[PDB]
């Protein structure tokens, strides 16, 4: 933002912005797998008990 | 500059510790070309090098 002009600064942030949604597209599937997991082990666990 | 040195022989000079008004140079209305990559030079002289 401070070194560049608007016009060039969205190509920068548009390459910044796509990066880091695909990071967070990927760390919410890991965790929605994960938490899926983790409820199967909890209704076990309330079988159990 | 009076003499400029050869293309194969360019000249090359290191500046530091000073201060420069690049606006002055950019609004000098005296260069045929003036282009800037990484910096946008209307008014980005707020920075150190």
């Amino acid at each position: 933002l401070s070194r560049l002009d608007p016009p060039e600064a969205e190509v920068q942030i548009d390459r910044l912005i796509t990066g880091r949604l695909q990071s967070l597209q990927t760390y919410v599937t890991q965790q929605l797998i994960r938490a899926a997991e983790i409820r199967a082990s909890a209704n076990l666990a309330a079988t159990k008990m | 500059a009076t003499r400029f040195a050869s293309v194969y022989a360019w000249n090359r000079k290191r500046i530091s510790n000073c201060v420069a008004d690049y606006s002055v140079l950019y609004n000098s209305a005296s260069f045929s070309t003036f282009k800037c990559y990484g910096v946008s030079p209307t008014k980005l002289n707020d920075l150190c090098f």
